[PDB]
């Protein structure tokens, strides 16, 4: 439970961003660095699911 | 090896190479960053048709120089030193007060500390000089007799010609920091004749560091020259160069780094190219065309957002601790952290400056008492902890989160166990110290202090054990 | 060297340079940015068609005023000097409460230095000159003579020239500042003939403050030139310049600094020509089939509110636990503190030099501060320092926050203390005095409406010392 | 984690875009590329 | 495992648990000198064994 409590903190501070492929070609780092706005290519549906 | 007269033109040499390559490159690039940040037409504007420029790194340096203000210009424990702990009073807190009520409060304040950072934002390179001046003016009670102070000032950075690959502060083999010095300070140096340069001739003149051997040995220390016009000069053995020479953003192995400019030019000529356009269709419509482009220019400030104001709106359980999380992530304090370790340097060199001989002078650090500031220890380290990416921990979050916790706590303990067990009056003093820096008032305006004091004796004591 | 004549003309030519350059840019500069301000056409207005011009920076300083008359015009707390600690009741409250209490309250109140922030502002320069006069008018009990005075004045910013290449008030080579000194003050001086230029001749003078040497010598310090016509003048060594020179920005290393104009006239150009083309849209729409269009655009039309939200008044509601604490971070890390600022920094140079010019010879007066009494100030110390922390990105906490705040905890302090260990262990009355002296400067009645003081009193022998004991 | 964030930061910074354009953020001023 | 021509930034962490596990000792600890207690054959306890 110690370990579910740190992978809900994990999944709750870090957003499951759905993005395509073509866009952000690079993993999203796992969403695991620091930029500040998603942006995908020239498009604008973006997918993040909080 | 006895080199009297070769180091003038070997010299004169590195400074005309010097002036050629930054002259020409920082002072294009600079120019560009200054029209950029000003917003006149880039040149490219054909005749006929307005060439309005949207200026997006003035808002950039206004939402950063709050920020940069409250981190630095916010108490004295900017840098600390913190040495063995069995005895540190003796001078580390004394010698912390010391520098940041000379340099602040004392120095300019922090005019020279503004134009620092407008320097190694705009200017491109963040760099100041510290040097002596003899104070004057004794009875002759108030005998104010060989008193110096040693001040700072700006470089005047478009005049700090330095060798291209130093790529740090303690590397430049050949620094030329180049000034007026007028007529009048050629009378003080006693000068008998001129140079090809009415009393006011505006003469130029040069100072010169650079590490040399004229002794006919190995390599020397530093070389201090007065290289005017090549003419009398004032040569003397220097051992440390007095500047710190900002790049603003920890960039790669260079002298100078890259800049707001550097960083905004892209959005400054899409943002400029796309309200011509819109303009253009305005005034021709005068098929139609969408807003939408007025849409993408929302996220053109989030542009200034996506380098450094990240926070696109005013401010982007435990009610949002810390600040809501350091201002919604600003990256201005791991940058601050670089600034901080520079800034460290400079203390630590004006540390040098008054460590060797300053004056007689004591500290009014809230309370008397200060023995003479010319032989303090150097330490050879500080901190720049208390401010970024160290411990970094501002004011008001540590106010709620620290007060609330250790308050309800020893009201608690005060209520079931007592005072002196846990966390007493001796301790509850801090408790309530670290309130009065959360809002300023250490010693004067409260003692509150009662450790262990004859008032202590008779009240806490004497009264309070036979009530 | 010797330089009796050429230094007239050398002055001559320095004040048609500067007259050149100053005039051209700056008052072009000027002119533009008081048509923004007055909403005056742009240019671009087509005619046959309106040309609303929206104004937008008229508000800003609406806003950003009574900020400054706040953080300023409240009380003598606001600048202070923090000298060394024995040697501060003598002097340094004194000094402090005879500077401010002369400028404010004795030199035409705010409104010195509410023009010199109109100046700064809208016209991108703001300077006052310091000056001195001589009292008059004895019963020839109250005889009122060789009374000398020190006032200061707005310099009109638009006769202030000045060699461009200064980039700070102690680096100028050459000052100058213009004014009428009609024929009346001609007489008072004493000049029998006139100039090129019915009794006034609206004649037009000029003084002169630049390092010179016409002792044949290495140069000596600053001469002021009473150079009104090239005539008669009044040449004199000087010590210190009367100007203050601000930018309201602190721009980079320049003697003038850019003005609110200078950022917002893209946010009013593009105001404008919106709002004129929505007009036209609804004319077009009102004739018409050409196709409609969307309100969209009043949707931005919101953020370039938020462009004044982002340049300067984020404050875009009323106002940008414990209920918002430190005014919810000073309404969100307001810019106006810094402004302040560096214009608290401004007005310490010329506390500074009133100072200095008070330092010299005014006069034996007393001052009311509290109580009667004060030395005579024609000898005292200049203390080299001054202080303007407690108002500004320092210290700086307003009133109602660390009012509050104070106050609640430590009167909950002082109420447990006394019912649990007492007030011997911690504050006393020798220190409650100062507890209740934050609140009386909090509300404004320090001594006067409360003394409450205390220390060691003739009253305090027989109540605090006798009767509080043997009761 | 914390090289990887002041990374980013940089990069961002820079951005992807004969002096192999000194960085793209270097005295370049203007460059004379996919976001 | 740092390249060469980037910054080897390196954040500290044990130090904070160091600066958090002294201090809990100190009090527990170095506070009276009732560290240690013997109570041994209850003959004479404070004549030896205090």
């Amino acid at each position: 439970l110690m370990r579910n409590i740190m992978d809900n903190i994990y999944r709750t501070n870090q957003g499951r961003s759905v993005v395509l492929d073509g866009q952000v070609n690079l993993e999203d780092l796992l969403t695991n660095e620091a930029a500040g706005i998603v942006r995908v290519k020239s498009m604008n549906s973006i997918t993040p699911l909080e | 090896p006895m080199d009297d007269e070769q180091v003038l033109r070997h010299l004169d040499q590195l400074v005309n190479d010097a002036l050629d390559f930054n002259s020409s490159e920082l002072s294009k690039q600079r120019s560009e960053a200054l029209k950029y940040y000003f917003g006149e037409p880039f040149g490219n504007e054909r005749p006929g048709k307005s060439g309005i420029v949207s200026r997006d790194v003035q808002e950039t340096v206004d939402w950063i120089m709050p920020s940069l203000m409250k981190v630095f210009t916010s108490g004295g424990q900017v840098v600390k030193y913190e040495p063995d702990t069995a005895e540190d009073v003796e001078q580390a807190e004394q010698e912390t007060e010391y520098v940041n009520y000379l340099f602040m409060r004392k120095n300019e304040g922090f005019k020279v500390m503004f134009d620092w950072f407008q320097d190694t934002l705009m200017m491109k390179t963040g760099v100041v000089k510290v040097y002596v001046e003899e104070v004057l003016k004794p009875t002759f009670i108030r005998k104010d007799k060989k008193k110096r102070e040693i001040k700072v000032l700006c470089v005047k950075p478009e005049n700090f010609l330095v060798d291209r690959l130093a790529t740090c502060i303690d590397d430049a083999r050949f620094l030329c920091h180049r000034e007026k010095y007028t007529v009048s300070d050629l009378r003080l140096l006693g000068v008998p004749e001129d140079v090809i340069e009415e009393a006011n001739r505006e003469v130029w003149a040069s100072e010169c560091y650079t590490l040399l051997d004229v002794d006919g040995d190995g390599i020397s220390e530093l070389r201090r020259i007065l290289y005017v016009g090549d003419y009398i000069i004032s040569n003397e053995p220097w051992d440390c160069r007095p500047f710190a020479d900002l790049n603003a953003y920890r960039i790669a192995h260079k002298f100078h780094g890259m800049s707001v400019y550097d960083k905004i030019r892209d959005i400054q000529e899409i943002r400029s190219v796309l309200m011509r356009n819109i303009m253009d269709n305005i005034y021709r419509t005068n098929p139609q065309l969408s807003g939408e482009v007025y849409g993408m220019l929302d996220r053109l400030e989030a542009d200034r957002g996506k380098r450094t104001g990240i926070t696109d709106r005013t401010r982007g359980a435990a009610m949002s601790v810390n600040q809501l999380m350091t201002a919604a992530e600003q990256q201005i304090d791991l940058i601050a952290r670089m600034f901080a370790e520079t800034g460290v340097k400079r203390l630590f060199q004006l540390l040098h400056d008054h460590a060797i001989k300053y004056q007689n002078q004591e500290e009014v650090f809230q309370l008397r008492g200060k023995w003479v500031a010319v032989n303090p220890a150097n330490w050879r380290e500080r901190s720049d902890l208390t401010v970024t990416v160290g411990i970094g921990n501002m004011n008001k979050d540590q106010q709620m989160l620290h007060l609330m916790r250790i308050w309800e706590m020893a009201q608690a303990v005060v209520g079931g166990g007592g005072l002196g067990v846990l966390v007493s009056e001796q301790n509850l003093y801090n408790i309530l110290k670290e309130v009065t820096e959360n809002a300023g008032y250490k010693d004067p305006d409260r003692f509150w202090t009662n450790p262990n004091s004859p008032e202590a004796l008779q009240a806490k004591a004497i009264r309070e054990q036979k009530e």
